[PDB]
């Protein structure tokens, strides 16, 4: 039980920075939306592409979260994978851009 | 024994002693997040290590969260396991009705674990006059009132556009009629406008009118409140109480909701004491005594009096969701030790607060450290 509780949690915590550190970034966009695309993107990058983080719009956090999680958050524990770490970020960012086309 | 009113015990004591620490996320990875929301606080002028170390300490990360759903659902998963939790988060809810009756009946005596949802009436109070040519729903403001030259809408809290089924002329009328600039952009219900005195305040009040009688089949209610509710198994009928358990968004933690025995007042009122109260809060029309219930009810330990005063009184009308699902004491409790376990493997101390300090002093290092790593 314990370890499913812990990680629910934990991952919630690493959705709730993603979330603050996304919004501050996107409140500051220019009127050609230019964030607001680039958001867009990462929320169908393939789970396995590793190329269009190479330096890009998006916040330093997100683009080394995605790329070694377990490197830019090196206390994470080994029972989260890489890619339910990709999927949190690719689901934060497609919540965050469905609240902004409407 | 395992009797449920130890379920109560343990999880109050818990909470009471460690606060944050039942969450289980380890205090490392805790600092590390913090640090990574944080970068952009710290000073770029002087000496960098102070104000790394200025902002670690005006960091709030080891209190507790004060979120009405995020306590909730802490409790769920501790009281019913992770799946149990989903199952009773997933189904449906049900409305109080104006007696409390059918939350009455759904509490046979078990161990029985109540969800409450507070929903509020947001309805638009304030309307602009706007040109077609100047109104984009999008970048406009949400939940407001938009009369356009020839359609009077409401451009809802999600950003929908729902028309008032005005006509054209009349719609004309109202839009050439409100020439005041004091008016363009104002409150719909101002009940000191007197339309006998022009043609103007006499559209303002019909405008009103209008969206008082078409807003009541609009019924968009807001999520404004969560909490649960413990209740015991009892020996007898007389001998059941009920514990509410809450954090307040903005307000209060949970931790502070049981070293105020706020669960102990509350749970003093009785189960048809309760019950009445929590029902009254959906039924009642005057202001003061809705305000004065919930700040019975919802406010931090003590200031019962000072939650719902002045801009804060509760104007708005209330509706209350609840939903019943039974406890295990056995998998609560064990749920419960789990935790205990893991706070005293990773962060051990002679007591509570010794653990505590540990913590919080463990999660200032991780974020020192990964603060440094960002401005190296």
């Amino acid at each position: 039980f314990f370890k499913d509780y812990q990680k629910k949690n934990v991952m919630r915590l690493l959705q709730d920075s993603l979330e603050k550190i996304i919004n501050e970034w996107l409140k500051t966009d220019d009127e050609s939306h230019t964030k607001l695309k680039s958001l867009q993107e990462l929320s169908e990058m393939d789970i396995n592409a590793t190329s269009f983080a190479e330096h890009s719009p998006l916040p330093d956090f997100v683009t080394r979260l995605w790329l070694d999680p377990h490197k830019a958050l090196d206390a994470m524990d080994k029972n989260i994978s890489k890619n339910e770490i990709r999927k949190l970020i690719k689901e934060t960012a497609r919540e965050i851009e469905l609240v902004f086309t409407h | 024994e395992k009797t449920g009113l130890h379920v109560h015990e343990k999880i109050k004591h818990m909470v009471k002693n460690y606060g944050t620490m039942i969450t289980g996320i380890p205090a490392e990875i805790l600092g590390q997040n913090e640090a990574e929301i944080s970068v952009g606080y710290v000073k770029k002028m002087g000496n960098m290590k102070e104000n790394i170390a200025e902002v670690v300490r005006k960091s709030e990360m080891t209190q507790p969260t004060n979120s009405c759903g995020k306590a909730s659902n802490e409790v769920c998963d501790l009281l019913l396991g992770t799946e149990g939790a989903s199952e009773f988060e997933k189904s449906s809810y049900q409305v109080l009705s104006g007696d409390g009756s059918n939350l009455k009946g759904s509490l046979p005596n078990k161990n029985l674990l109540v969800r409450v949802e507070m929903d509020r009436f947001n309805a638009p109070q304030k309307y602009q006059k706007i040109k077609r040519e100047e109104f984009n729903p999008e970048t406009a403001e949400k939940n407001k009132i938009y009369l356009l030259e020839d359609q009077l809408v409401y451009l809802d809290i999600f950003g929908k556009v729902i028309d008032l089924g005005q006509t054209s002329d009349t719609c004309h009328r109202l839009f050439n009629a409100i020439t005041t600039p004091f008016y363009q952009n104002y409150i719909l219900y101002d009940e000191y406008i007197d339309p006998e005195e022009s043609a103007e305040e006499a559209a303002m009040f019909e405008m009103g009118e209008i969206v008082k009688a078409k807003m009541k089949n609009i019924d968009c209610w807001t999520a404004t409140h969560s909490f649960t509710i413990f209740v015991p198994e009892s020996d007898s009928e007389d001998t059941r109480t009920l514990y509410p358990y809450q954090a307040y968004w903005t307000s209060h933690t949970l931790q502070q909701w049981f070293s105020g025995d706020k669960d102990e007042k509350l749970s003093r009122l009785g189960i048809d004491g309760y019950i009445e109260k929590l029902a009254l809060l959906g039924t009642t029309t005057d202001s003061k005594i809705r305000s004065s219930i919930y700040g019975e009810l919802f406010s931090p330990p003590g200031k019962e009096h000072v939650f719902c005063t002045g801009m804060n009184e509760k104007f708005s009308p209330l509706r209350v969701k609840f939903k019943v699902t039974e406890v295990n004491p056995e998998i609560a409790l064990q749920n419960l030790e789990e935790v205990q376990e893991f706070i005293d493997t990773n962060y051990p101390g002679e007591n509570a607060k010794d653990q505590c300090e540990l913590y919080k002093i463990k999660a200032q290092e991780a974020m020192t450290k990964q603060l440094e790593m960002r401005l190296l």
